[PDB]
């Protein structure tokens, strides 16, 4: 569902 | 544009964070199914560097304990990571985050699915960090994950790493390595 980067990307 | 309300997005598990002070001192901190509130979980609690000697912290899916004798475990076994005293400084907590992103972004492919959860231990003997899979004898979901979560790591490439089953703990050879 998520690479790596969109779970990180998502730290706001 | 930024909206009046933002819509969160949602993990493909619902996840349990769980922390240990024997099932007595078992706790459920908190649940969460976005990645927002992930990082909001995560954001406000302690580090696992910053833990008394003998806690641990625990993530697994919703509905499966972080312990041997829960239906989901009772098979299974664990890829574990041990660490040296000095590596609680300059890797403890990174590799806790990077399992924690292995687990919740359902990095293992197709063998995501055999994942149960993962199990840090905080110690005065050095530190171990765990995944903890549900069955032993599934080898090619074993061997999958292992590889993916110790290049995740970036453990070195000169130590091994190895899988033990909760049944040869209970009683530890490994049942696989890489
Ligand atoms: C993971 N553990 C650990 N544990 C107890 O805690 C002790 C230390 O285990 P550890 O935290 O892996 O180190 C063991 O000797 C064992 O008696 C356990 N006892 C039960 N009943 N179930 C479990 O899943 C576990
Ligand atoms: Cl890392």
């Amino acid at each position: 569902r998520y690479s790596r980067l969109q779970l990180l990307l998502l730290f706001r | 544009a930024n909206p009046e309300h933002y819509i969160k997005h949602p993990l493909q598990n619902r996840w349990a964070l769980w922390f240990f002070k024997w099932q007595a001192n078992l706790r459920l901190i908190s649940k969460f199914d976005t990645v927002e509130d992930f990082w909001a979980l995560y954001n406000h609690i302690q580090l696992s560097s910053n833990l008394m000697p003998g806690c641990d912290y625990s993530l697994f899916k919703d509905g499966i304990e972080p312990m041997w004798e829960d239906e989901k475990n009772k098979r299974g076994g664990r890829w574990l990571i041990t660490l040296n005293k000095q590596q609680r400084r300059s890797d403890l907590d990174r590799f806790w985050l990077e399992t924690l992103l292995c687990l919740i972004g359902e990095s293992f492919d197709d063998y995501s699915d055999d994942v149960c959860g993962a199990v840090v231990n905080v110690r005065a003997k050095g530190d171990k960090i765990a995944i903890w899979t549900t069955e032993c004898e599934n080898r090619e979901a074993v061997t999958h994950i292992g590889r993916v979560y110790k290049e995740r790591l970036g453990l070195p490439p000169k130590i091994v790493i190895g899988y033990q089953s909760h049944a040869d703990t209970a009683t530890t050879k490994n049942r696989f390595v890489v």
